[PDB]
């Protein structure tokens, strides 16, 4: 029985495979790592103006009073709500 | 006369470019073209500078042409639209001098007095930075000679300047920064070992050159004096440092210490979250 | 029946034994990358700033 | 009819004297000549970008000065090469680099002058090693407002230049405009000794220097432990119930490496002496 | 082994005679009484599937045809499978002789469709003078190529199940994208090998949006429609010859030489003198194109030499795009050859020039050009590897990619996975990642576990190629 049991004791070497699965795991961490702090350019984005609404108008149109100046018809997004105006 | 110098690697690009104008024409020796330069202090600033044309056979080594008329044009451009540059030298592509270089150099020092060479290398892989500085005085000599007017190696380097690496480091792409941890110091050990001691060799091969030969400069004033400066640790055998062991286990004392104690806080970093996920991920994996 | 499962094996574990060799210098050039991506966050902050008041 | 995917080398001297030029003249902007090759059709090349002269007034196409351009064009034919300008270039340091009413008023006369005639913008306050500032474009007629508008035969690598859709005002400006490819391609006579230049230059000078150290002792045990202190706080807060509790932040930074690095590279300074001396 | 004898176990006799490695028991396993020629003839399977070396797998393999001409029965089998993997053009002239012995009608028609589909385009054609130089005319008319490919010209015609609808829900596609091209990619590729033209006649404008690829695809989809089709090409396209059409520019003219070369695609007549010709009596490079590419494509062991001669020395420096045409073309007609002529003249040869297309195809060439060496190119694709950024060491990995096709081999494993992540030029990292399949189609179950890892990576370079990897 040779190669009969020689073949066992590399099947053994199943359970050296499952430190490649944990090593394949480790990898994979901080793989997401490296794609979230590539994607900080999303905080290198230019900023954004606080104002005031008095009420909307029509054709989906509204106004905003920034935060020293005037009056600003400014036009709406899709992801946002006319009916929270 | 000159302290040190800035040099940034436009410039040497800027000789780049020039040495690639003319190795696709007929090329008998070399570059010799403009060094501008910006001189606030004695060290030196250059920013920019332009080449001018130049043959020159070697039968007396006397036949060497520029176009001061061309040269003094394209000076007057660049200091019309930059009033900030003058000139302040030259600069030469073939790494080792030869002696029309002092015509060159006292030809034009009559525009500035001064006027400092630069030699580079267009293919440079042993030397360590391309930029070198001489002036034009003289010590005479302890002989006294009729006028033994020499190049003085004014020591030099590689300036820096904000923001004009902006182009550099996005070109090379290969630069693995802060490598603080591993490895750079033994490429500096390795380095500095062979390549500052084949240079103490190659003194030494200087000093068969002085068995052999060199009755020429013997030079038994500067060099005895600065290896003095050297000898300041004769280091023969039994080592002779008896009074410094004890210094060396001070060098080791504090550093050691700290090994001892944060690596321990280190462990005592590594096992406690190690333990719990480990454990957490173990028997919550089913 | 024997010969055919070493035949299998054997392949898998020297396929397994190349993959787990390349992993472990596949983690070690992701902290590079993650160094260079350090040096990129630390940058956002040299010559300005401005100064507000946190609302 | 057909027209194959345009190309925009640079020669990175180009970049070199496009940072410097609008760094010396930074609080105004500058106008400037390009000077390259004309390749072929899908390829184009800057090789050299020269410096010219300065209004006050208004930046116009009247700071080409035809004197200064016979002038500076003939001593440059009488340097190297008398080789072919490629378009030209400016600054905008004022705002984020996109098209003022100049640049079209000079772009037929540009394009009367050039082939191409491809623009150059720039901003001279940007970064230290990473931003690629420069912008470059193409004005299609109006003529053909009949036919379709930027066909790019292939639209493939075109569709591989379209990868950010960057410069959203310039995209509003998408009448009639359209950047275009610049690759900063390799100059294998200057590539490698570039790098020569940058690290052996940069690895202690010359290779021999430090190879401070005494009080970054205090300085690193002051930034180490006043750290530890609330690195371990947080074995206080552990608990179970597994997500009934949430404050999962990691302690261990900066206090592995950082010590790592320190007391490596101070032992190795330790080692110094032993190294120099014998 | 007399142990096995006494245990008359078949299986661990050929496991012993396997681990000697050597034909000395191996030999006398099929020495034995009562060995069962199937379990025999998947022995042959066995050992196909797993034996590293060529060194002596080929030698397995011919012994065991030796034993199988040592079997009663004249067995076809064992020449069928040597014939195509220890390539012996004697052995198929000798069983051919066998042939003229015998006299049958059977003899001589499934072996050679094994060969005739599922061999060498170089080695029938090259080695049928060798069987020519009755049986002696049915070798003429199932080996010339004068029946299969028109009999699947007609199992495709007649076999024909598809839809419309799908082309109408795209050809109300208006836009300027050139996926109106993509419109005709689709009702050419699932319209091969009809030769029904139902697909040119429904269009006046949505034909005429006069690009380079709307002239080319417009006149090539026609041949993708017009796979085989021998006969007919002149006087089906008598109104699309190239001075019959008047092109935009060059391409209602080239793709009908590319259409050409696609209706002779590896069945050429005078498709060498003919395209060789025409593209010799061609205005400039800009044409000679599609009629290039099938000039290489029906031109494999044709040994044209003008194809050599005239193509470097028509780009002189370069070319457009037929530069990459020319690589394409010697490459093809060079196929796995170690064309050592062309290893100097296309490999010493793209490095002084500059642009990217030039550049890039003959980097495809030259890859091409090297095809199931296993060791014989691998100093010459580390040579590559130690060039510049783009060209050589992209092209290092699509040849390597091509000289271990079929194997699981771990040389080019190393540094596919070593430039695929270690490099920071993307493309070749995408181009790294593509290679696997390239190499990993004969098992192809170990790739999605692994590339899986590879899906996760910081560029859309390596995800897009990780993406192409299991596909
Ligand atoms: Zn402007």
């Amino acid at each position: 029985y040779l190669s009969k049991i020689e073949e066992l004791q590399l099947i053994v070497n199943d359970k050296s495979q499952n430190l490649r699965r944990l090593q394949a795991q480790r990898n994979e961490l901080n793989a997401k790592v490296r794609l979230l702090r590539e994607e900080l350019q999303l905080l290198q984005e230019q900023g954004s103006y606080v104002g005031e609404v008095v009420r909307a108008m029509d054709k989906k149109k509204v106004l905003v009073k920034v935060h020293p100046e005037g009056k600003f018809v400014v036009d709406v997004d899709k992801n946002i709500d006319i009916n929270d105006v | 006369a000159v302290q040190k110098v800035v040099v940034h690697p436009l410039v040497l690009l800027s000789v780049v470019d020039h040495f690639n104008r003319i190795g696709k024409v007929g090329n008998q020796k070399r570059v010799v073209g403009v060094l501008l330069g910006s001189w606030q202090k004695k060290v030196l600033d250059v920013s920019n500078s332009f080449a001018v044309p130049f043959d020159e056979d070697d039968k007396d080594d006397s036949v060497w042409f520029l176009d001061h008329d061309y040269l003094e044009n394209m000076y007057g451009m660049f200091k019309k639209v930059n009033a900030r540059e003058r000139i302040v030298g030259w600069y030469h592509t073939g790494p080792k001098l030869h002696k029309n270089d002092i015509a060159i150099n006292e030809l034009m020092k009559r525009y500035c007095p001064n006027s400092v060479l630069v030699i580079i290398d267009v293919k440079p892989k042993d030397l360590g930075l391309p930029t070198e500085a001489y002036i034009s005085v003289e010590e005479v000599h302890d002989d006294g000679t009729p006028t033994s007017k020499t190049f003085e190696h004014v020591t030099s380097e590689i300036g820096a300047e904000e923001a004009e690496e902006v182009g550099v480091e996005h070109l090379l792409r290969d630069i693995k920064d802060t490598t603080v941890g591993t490895l750079s110091q033994r490429i500096t050990n390795q380095v500095h070992g062979l390549k500052g001691l084949n240079s103490k060799l190659l003194d030494i091969r200087s000093y068969l050159e002085k068995v052999a030969t060199g009755k020429l400069p013997i030079n038994h004033q500067i060099i005895y004096q600065l290896q003095d400066v050297f000898n300041l640790l004769p280091d023969v055998s039994l080592q002779e440092f008896v009074k410094a062991f004890y210094l060396k286990t001070n060098d080791q004392m504090v550093v050691v210490y700290l090994a001892s104690l944060i690596r321990s806080v280190v462990a005592l970093h590594n096992l406690i979250n190690n333990k719990i996920a480990n454990r957490d991920a173990e028997k919550k994996e089913g | 029946d024997l010969y055919s499962r070493y035949k299998k094996l054997q392949q898998e574990l020297e396929f397994l034994e190349v993959q787990e060799e390349y992993i472990k210098d596949e983690q070690k050039n992701l902290k590079k990358e993650f160094l260079h991506a350090q040096e990129e966050v630390k940058r956002i902050q040299s010559i300005p700033l401005v100064i507000g008041q946190f609302l | 009819a057909v027209d194959t995917a345009e190309q925009v080398y640079i020669s990175s001297l180009a970049l070199l004297k496009m940072l410097k030029h609008g760094r010396a003249g930074v609080p105004m902007e500058v106008m400037g000549l390009m000077l390259g090759e004309f390749v072929d059709d899908y390829t184009v090349r800057v090789i050299d970008v020269f410096a010219m002269p300065q209004s006050g007034t208004g930046v116009s196409v009247e700071a080409v000065d035809p004197v200064f351009q016979a002038k500076m064009l003939d001593m440059l034919k009488q340097t190297g090469r008398p080789e072919m300008v490629v378009g030209w270039y400016h600054s905008h340091p004022g705002f984020g680099c996109w098209l003022s009413g100049v640049d079209i008023n000079t772009q037929q006369s540009f394009e009367a002058l050039s082939e191409r005639a491809v623009a150059v913008v720039v901003d001279p306050i940007q970064s230290v090693k990473g931003k690629v500032v420069i912008d470059a474009f193409r004005l299609i007629n109006a003529n053909m407002m009949v036919l379709g508008h930027e066909p790019r035969q292939t639209t493939s690598n075109l569709g591989h230049l379209n990868k950010p859709s960057i410069q959203a005002l310039i995209h509003g400006l998408n009448r009639h405009y359209y950047s275009i490819t610049i690759n900063y391609r390799k100059n294998e006579l200057e590539q490698k000794m570039l790098l020569n230049l940058h690290k052996k230059s940069w690895m202690e000078g010359l290779t021999l220097q430090d190879y401070v150290v005494k009080e970054m002792l205090e300085l690193a045990k002051n930034y180490n432990k006043a750290v530890e202190e609330e690195d371990k706080m947080t074995p206080e807060q552990l608990a179970i119930k597994n997500v009934g509790k949430q404050d999962p932040k990691r302690h261990l930074e900066e206090h592995v490496d950082v010590l790592m690095t320190s007391n490596i590279v101070q032992c190795l300074a330790a080692m110094l002496d032993t190294v120099v001396f014998k | 082994f007399q142990r096995c004898l006494d245990d008359h176990k078949y299986k661990q006799a050929i496991g012993i005679a396997l681990e000697t490695r050597r034909l000395d028991v191996f030999e006398k396993t099929i020495l034995e009484s009562n060995d069962v020629p199937g379990m025999l003839a998947y022995s042959l399977k066995l050992c196909m599937s797993l034996m590293q070396n060529k060194q002596f797998r080929n030698k397995v393999l011919r012994v065991l045809v030796k034993i199988y001409m040592n079997l009663e029965k004249p067995d076809f089998i064992n020449v069928c499978q040597c014939l195509i993997f220890l390539d012996d053009p004697q052995a198929v002239s000798d069983i051919l002789e066998k042939l003229v012995k015998e006299d049958n009608l059977l003899m001589a028609y499934q072996i050679c469709f094994d060969l005739y589909e599922s061999a060498s385009q170089q080695f029938l054609s090259s080695v049928i003078q060798n069987l020519r130089t009755d049986q002696t005319l049915k070798m003429i008319k199932i080996l010339s190529g004068e029946m299969a490919i028109e009999l699947h010209l007609q199992f495709l015609i007649r076999n024909n199940n598809t839809d419309l609808m799908i082309l109408k829900n795209t050809k109300d596609a208006v836009r300027n994208s050139v996926c109106h091209t993509a419109t005709v990619i689709a009702n050419s590729f699932m319209h091969c090998g009809t030769t029904s033209d139902q697909f040119l006649r429904d269009n006046l404008e949505w034909l005429a949006r006069a690009t380079n690829w709307a002239k080319f695809t417009a006149t090539a989809s026609l041949g993708v429609i017009h796979k085989g089709h021998e006969k007919e090409a002149l006087q089906l396209m008598a109104t699309y010859l190239p001075k019959d059409t008047s092109p935009g520019s060059a391409y209602q003219e080239g793709g009908g030489l590319y259409a050409l070369g696609l209706i002779h695609a590896n069945h050429g007549g005078d498709i060498i003198d003919y395209l060789l010709n025409q593209l010799k009596n061609a205005s400039n490079d800009i044409v000679r194109h599609g009629g290039s590419l099938g000039l290489g494509l029906a031109a494999m062991g044709t040994a044209r030499q003008d194809v050599y001669d005239l193509l470097k020395t028509n780009l002189y420096q370069d070319d457009a795009v037929t530069g990459e045409a020319a690589g394409l073309a010697l490459g093809l007609v060079m196929l796995g050859s170690k064309n050592a002529q062309a290893i100097e003249d296309m490999v010493g040869y793209a490095q002084e020039t500059q642009h990217e297309k030039i550049l890039r195809g003959l980097a495809v060439g030259i890859a091409l050009v090297m095809y199931g060496r296993m060791e014989e190119a691998d100093a010459l694709i580390e040579s590559l590897c130690r060039d510049k950024d783009p060209i050589l060491r992209r092209s290092g990995m699509y040849t390597v990619a091509m000289a271990y096709c079929g194997s699981g081999n771990n040389k080019a494993i190393r540094r596919l996975l070593h430039v695929a992540v270690s490099d920071v030029n993307d493309d070749v990292r995408r181009a790294a990642v593509e290679s696997l399949g390239f190499i990993l189609f004969r098992t192809p179950e170990q790739c999605p576990s692994v590339v899986s890892l590879l899906s996760e990576s910081y560029n859309p370079h390596v995800r897009y190629g990780a993406a192409m990897a299991l596909g």
